[PDB]
């Protein structure tokens, strides 16, 4: 398994790595990935290319080492990136701005957009805080800070269209659209945070987290086809999957990482498959597929065993569609969970996946790239 | 250690000191900054003109070569699977594993140089950089291939000079140049280089393409094809040693001896007297010490010089004859104004099997700790130090990996790997990493969670707690209230907790409401840390409960809150007004007990405001608006009284 | 190949002091201008100057940072025979005021009779305290009982050394094993005056810093003192900038029982003594790991000097400005 991915050193921390969308009609596998860098001197967005040289040969392992194709410089660390379409990278900096880059693929250059140089900052002080996470839904942006704010952009404006000031108390570390008016933010006090952009008032909608002991959520991912079914991760390593229509707590909460976990993502186009990564310097692939064997209903066969666990369930929801993800039954849930990694990189601080494709950034100065995931 | 009687090397700072100013300096974790300062001012210029400049003088440049980054991170997961394997393999087993260890080490530098090669091409005004990185790489990969060979392999007498043979092939590479270039000539044997190749193989021992060479000239020349023939046969005869042969050293030595005899009866039969080339390549076999040297320039270096000597006249050497017939090749090959470089030193104490001398040259000789830390972690395995405490008492072992590892966390992305070498320093290992790791600069969130996730795997509960502390006063001066707060808590720092409670209480007073709600709501056993972060913690359960429209528990816990005294008394205003809209409900919500405990809390600090008050200070605008507040208190108090003693004379019939 | 950096320090006369922050990210700077100067390190290497404000009204001899924990504060002392602490107050002022306002002045130590030579904060272990050293013989250690509050500095202690103090070093050591201690060089140039090198240590019982030992074999006038850093040592190390520099090692004799409130007896060896300035040594300073030491003198040079493992001190490098 270790023989699936290209690794590529780069001589930098990478701190973000995200796909370059492909069109939905194209037959085109994506071959262009975006780099976020951190920690280092001078700080950069590279784009890189995976090589395709026509290997006609069914035989020879992949060597395919990413190309840098261009890069701009970055001022302070790489927060946060998405695309915002096919020429467009997004960026939260470690200075509170949000910047647009547009890639110029005739030449293979990166140039400034469009910049917010004060999109986080405390209020009374006036200096300058981390943004920590944005989430793109062309042309809209949003992005969240350590000020505890959530600016809304779109694109072409270069004013803020909406800030929601004193949105938390706390330093929120991720952001995710719900719907395209609703976004879900997680924090330093372990709140997974629903947020409706057209409500005049900076109170959330909903609140949700866990029973006891709070620790922060680093990450937040939506189920591309369920709305309703969130992932998110925090600094105990743990998976948790919600369902934000039916309650408050967590459906279910999976010991995922042995340390902080930094990105969660569902497969785009493939949804039963999930992906996480850590500062553990792991990244893990969890498969729900197992139980889409089709029920073929035949034949009966009788055997017990014992092992307790406390879920009150009230014994009336309709069999609509049962997502993988929020199956309770203990015989049906087989959940398949690899590491994609070998062992031992430092922190594996970001991943993203597109097809068949795969591409994480690493602490260990390192990009690692798959090409056939599922194979 | 006698101190050095070595001059300092002296590093020129470009532009420093141009006016007779004087030099500033601190000292950061590894870098000097330098400024300059105007040490005295005699004479009134308000024009003095500002330090333009300051310096930042860095001790290790190699450190933030990203190609060396690369070094950096592979050798780490190479030594930290030295360390774990250390405990499960004996004998001939362990001496192989550790001659793997050593060429992946020596496999990194060969891939860093390749990397940087290819950059030197495409880039002009870096390439310069490059190459003086190639340059000390490849002296580096030269004397680790040579220090596996004579230490860690052992090569016994025999096996030796195949390695040797082996080294300097991997290391001298012009006679394939050379050859190439004689190859690609239309007319290979006309070319004016093409002896040189054929000479420069032999001297290298590789008889086999020597021979390949020669069956060119002896196709194209007619009249040198008999030559050809008896220098091909010559050559093909050569004894050489195999690494698996049942050939003793004596048998090879008496094979050798006779084909040496034959070689010379060639050459005095005047065999080769028609060609001097072919003479020359004769005279090299036998080991004509004036040959040899008039070829100097095919060899380039005295060590290769060295090899083609021992091949030609000492093929048996054994390890401890090294040094002598070392130093004089290089005495034979240096006979000139040339001065030993400190590679040739470096070689020599190789050849001497003085170990502690390479790590010495090398230490003198490098800007960074790489090679002698990793050397020497090596050569330790290898049971070559004795367990001899330096007067510091660390072993050399430990401190040489002590000052690596400190390099390491200098640089902003692999002060993480310096933590794992720290880990296997036994002595001082441990209090090196507690020093260094209050000393990383914390600019993120994410790199303070990961600082302290290693402090916690080890145990660091001095360590979280300051770096916990630092975070805490960041997001203080940041006016994040609540991420402060949680810093503070997750430090156990009861009077910082105090603190922040303090300008949130400040925060309310000013702005009515919480900047940070969904923090106080989670505090749970944490508020228990100081009185005043339970007191907040309890005034916002009181708010909460207060929105719930559970009016009764809301005025039963504020009540508590000031009748505890856990309320600071500047705060006792306003519990008294948050008090107000309970006290002028229609149902009676404080019974007339509690309202005369409301009213006492409103006396106390009545009298308390009269004991502060020095006379001079009644006369600023801030005492009509209390004044007109406790009137209204007191209205509402009287009101809530009046409604209590009826409804509860009611009940007690 | 150590490369030296000129940096414009754009002081109007002498500059007599230079001090890192705890990052070594930021730096100040004093001088004979009456001024104090920041200087910021940009990811480029590049220092620039982001504060400067006039502190005092005579010659600013000394500057220092505060361990960060009590945030971003600087010390500095003056000829005006006081000292002065800083806070920067980080906050947005309106993009208009990058010049020169973000640092405030919060106290003025006045009680010095004479010049303040010499001023240092504490070990952090120990709380927000500061030492200053003044040329009337004095050291007087003051402490914010409030890092909220850094306008109120309480005089807690003040220890007499019957001789001009020309520099300060507290021992750096977080043992609990050994007493907080403080080392006072004196600049008197009187021949007749034998140990110009005083330590103290502060004595629990009494609650008063007493006088440990006097470094008797330094006649010569003391311009700086460090103690060594101390990652795990059982001895402290302390180098002493004079006509040479020298190196003493103090290991702390076992307090036999017996004596029910004694200063603690040190075995006091000389491990070092460099001549090769061949003139006075200004300042001395220790890395982070207290195993090398940098010197400067007038012979214009910076020296480095570190023990090998037999204990043997060399000078490892030489840097000049051009």
């Amino acid at each position: 398994m270790a023989d699936k991915f290209a690794a590529k050193f780069v001589s930098h921390k990478i701190s973000r790595t995200r796909w370059r969308p492909v069109s939905a009609s194209s037959l085109q596998q994506p071959d262009v990935f975006a780099t976020g860098s951190w920690d280092n001197e001078e700080n950069k967005v590279c784009v890189w290319a995976t090589s395709d040289f026509g290997a006609t040969s069914l035989d020879e392992e992949y060597q395919g080492d990413p190309k840098q194709l261009c890069d701009i410089k970055h001022p302070g660390d790489v927060m946060d990136m998405q695309f915002l379409d096919k020429e467009r990278i997004v960026t939260g900096s470690s200075t509170g701005t949000v910047t647009i880059f547009r890639h110029h693929e005739n030449n293979q250059t990166l140039s400034v957009n469009q910049r917010w140089e004060q999109a986080h900052y405390h209020v009374g002080s006036n200096m300058r805080a981390p943004c920590t996470a944005i989430v793109c839904s062309s042309p809209e942006i949003v992005s969240v800070g350590e000020d505890g704010r959530i600016n809304c952009f779109r694109a072409e404006s270069r004013d803020v269209l909406r800030t929601i000031d004193d949105a938390d108390s706390s330093t929120m570390h991720g952001v995710t659209f719900l719907r395209t008016t609703e976004i879900l933010t997680v924090n330093s006090v372990g709140q997974l945070k629903l947020w409706d952009l057209r409500k005049q008032g900076n109170d959330p909608t909903q609140i949700f987290s866990v029973t006891g002991e709070r620790v922060p959520l680093h990450c937040v991912d939506r189920h591309p086809n369920q709305q309703h079914v969130v992932a998110t991760g925090g600094q105990d390593g743990m998976l948790c999957i919600w369902d934000v229509r039916h309650g408050k707590m967590p459906m279910s909460l999976l010991n995922a990482h042995e340390a902080e976990m930094w990105e969660v993502h569902f497969h785009p186009s493939n949804p039963d498959h999930l992906f996480t990564c850590s500062e553990d310097g792991s990244l893990w692939h969890w498969d729900a597929s197992a139980d889409s064997e089709k029920p073929t209903f035949l034949l009966g066969g009788r055997s017990t065993f014992n092992i307790s666990r406390s879920s009150i369930a009230p014994p009336n929801a309709n069999q609509s569609l049962a997502c993988a993800w929020l199956s309770t039954d203990p015989t049906k849930g087989q959940l398949e969970i690899t590491n994609l990694l070998p062992s031992s990189t430092l922190s594996v601080n970001s991943l993203d996946v597109l097809g068949q494709n795969l591409v994480c950034g690493t602490d260990a100065e390192a990009i690692y790239v798959t090409r056939r995931l599922f194979s | 250690m006698e101190e050095l009687d070595v001059d300092p090397a002296e590093t020129p700072i470009p532009g420093l000191g141009q006016q007779n100013r004087h030099i500033g300096f601190s000292w950061g974790p590894g870098d000097l900054l330098l400024y300059e300062t105007l040490y005295q001012k005699q004479g009134n210029s308000e024009t003095a003109a500002r330090c333009p400049f300051m310096y930042l003088v860095r001790s290790d440049e190699d450190i933030y070569s990203p190609v060396l980054r690369k070094l950096f991170n592979e050798s780490h997961s190479i030594f930290v699977g030295l360390q774990k394997s250390a405990e499960e393999a004996s004998g001939k087993s362990r001496k192989a594993q550790l001659v793997q260890v050593s060429r992946n080490y020596r496999s990194v530098l060969r891939a860093c140089m390749e990397e940087m090669h290819t950059l030197s091409e495409s880039t002009r005004e870096t390439a310069q950089k490059y190459i003086s990185q190639i340059s000390i790489l490849s002296a580096m990969e030269l004397s680790w291939n040579l220090c596996e060979i004579l230490f860690i392999e052992s090569a016994p007498a025999g096996p030796l000079l195949i390695l040797l043979l082996e080294w300097v092939r991997l290391h001298v590479c012009e006679v394939d140049n050379i050859v190439q270039d004689v190859l690609r000539s239309e007319k290979p044997t006309e070319h004016e280089k093409f002896w040189d190749g054929v000479t420069g193989y032999v001297l290298q021992g590789r008889m086999n393409e020597a021979r390949q060479l020669l069956a060119k000239e002896a196709s194209t020349s007619a009249s040198a094809r008999s030559m050809c023939r008896v220098l091909d046969d010559l050559l093909k005869k050569m004894p050489m040693l195999h690494t698996g042969g049942t050939q003793t050293l004596t048998e090879f030595e008496l094979k050798w001896q006779h084909w040496r005899e034959e070689c010379e009866r060639h050459l005095q039969n005047g065999t080769f007297s028609s060609n001097v080339h072919m003479e020359a390549v004769c005279r090299v076999l036998l080991g004509d010490e004036e040959v040899l040297l008039e070829k100097r320039d095919l060899m380039t270096t005295w060590y290769h010089f060295l090899v083609s000597r021992l091949l030609f006249k000492h093929p048996t050497v054994k390890p401890t004859e090294l040094h002598f017939y070392a130093q004089s090749s290089l005495d034979m090959f240096l006979a000139g104004d040339s001065c030993p470089e400190p590679l040739d030193n470096i070689l020599l104490a190789a050849f001497e099997f003085d170990i502690h001398q390479v790590i010495k040259e090398f230490s003198i000789v490098s800007s960074n700790w790489w090679f002698v830390a990793h050397l020497t972690d090596l050569l330790d395995h290898c049971q070559l130090f004795q367990a001899h405490n330096l007067y510091f008492g660390a072993n050399m072992r430990e401190f040489l990996l002590l000052d690596y590892a400190s390099g390491l966390f200098s640089h902003h992305s692999l002060w993480q790997l310096g933590v794992d070498y720290f880990d296997y320093c036994p002595n001082l290992g441990r209090e090196y990493l507690k020093l260094h790791m209050e000393r990383i600069p914390l600019s993120t969130e994410k790199k303070a969670l990961k600082a302290l996730r290693i402090c916690e795997q080890r145990q660091m509960t001095e360590q979280v707690r300051s770096i916990c502390k630092t975070m805490a006063m960041q997001s203080l001066c940041n006016r994040r209230l609540g991420s402060a707060l949680s810093w503070s808590i997750r430090a156990k720092d009861a009077a910082f907790a105090t603190l922040i409670s303090d300008r949130f209480l400040k925060e309310y007073c000013e702005r009515g409401n919480f900047t940070d709600l969904d923090l106080i709501d989670n505090l749970g056993s944490a508020m228990l840390l100081s009185d005043r972060l339970t007191f907040l913690g309890k005034y916002r359960e009181f708010h909460r409960m207060y929105s719930q429209e559970q009016f009764s528990e809301a005025a039963s816990l504020l009540l508590s809150l000031m009748t505890a005294r856990i309320a600071p008394c500047s705060f006792w205003l306003t519990l008294l007004l948050d008090a107000l809209p309970l006290l002028e409900q229609k149902q009676v919500i404080f019974s007339a007990e509690q309202t005369y405990e409301l009213m006492r809390c409103l006396e106390d600090r009545m009298a308390a405001k009269l004991e502060s008050t020095s006379p001079d200070e009644i006369q600023k605008q801030d005492s009509s608006i209390d004044n007109t507040k406790v009137e209204m208190l007191r209205l509402a108090l009287a009101r809530n009284l009046a409604r209590a003693i009826v409804t509860e004379g009611a009940l007690q019939e | 190949m150590f490369v030296a950096r000129s940096i414009a320090a754009d002081h109007k006369d002498l500059i007599h002091d230079v001090s890192f922050d705890f990052h070594g990210r930021r730096m100040a700077t004093c001088s004979s201008d009456q001024s104090v100067k920041v200087w910021d390190k940009s990811e480029n290497g590049n220092w620039h100057c982001t504060a400067s404000w006039k502190t005092h009204s005579g010659s600013v001899w000394r500057v220092t940072w505060a361990h960060p924990e009590f945030g971003q504060v600087l010390a500095s002392c003056s000829f005006d025979r006081t000292a002065a602490v800083w806070e920067e107050i980080v906050g947005e002022s309106n993009d208009k005021l990058r010049g020169q306002s973000h640092w405030v002045k919060r106290t003025t130590l006045v009680d010095s009779r004479t010049s303040v030579t010499d001023v240092k904060f504490a070990p952090k272990h120990m709380g927000l305290m500061l030492a200053t050293c003044s040329a009337d013989g004095v050291v007087r250690i003051y402490e914010a009982p409030d890092v909220m509050n850094l306008s109120q500095w309480s005089l807690q202690h003040e220890i007499s050394c019957k001789l001009s103090c020309s520099c300060i070093s507290w021992n750096p050591s977080s043992s609990r094993a050994h007493s907080p201690m403080i080392a006072v060089g004196s600049d008197d140039s009187s021949p007749n005056i034998m140990g110009k090198v005083q330590i103290y240590e502060y004595n629990e019982n009494t609650r008063k810093y007493a006088k440990a030992e006097t470094l008797m074999s330094v006649s010569d006038p003391v311009h700086d003192i460090a103690f060594a850093p101390n990652l795990g040592r059982s001895f402290h190390i302390l180098a002493v900038a004079t006509k040479d520099v020298r190196i003493f090692t103090m290991k702390p004799l076992r307090k036999e029982l017996s004596s029910s409130g004694g200063v603690t007896k040190f075995e006091i060896h000389t491990v070092a003594q460099f001549d090769n300035h061949n003139s006075q040594v200004w300042r001395v300073s220790w890395n982070i790991t207290g195993t090398v030491l940098a010197s400067s003198g007038d012979d214009g040079t910076v020296r480095l000097w570190k023990a090998n493992y037999m204990d043997n001190w060399k000078c490892i490098g030489v840097l000049k400005g051009d």
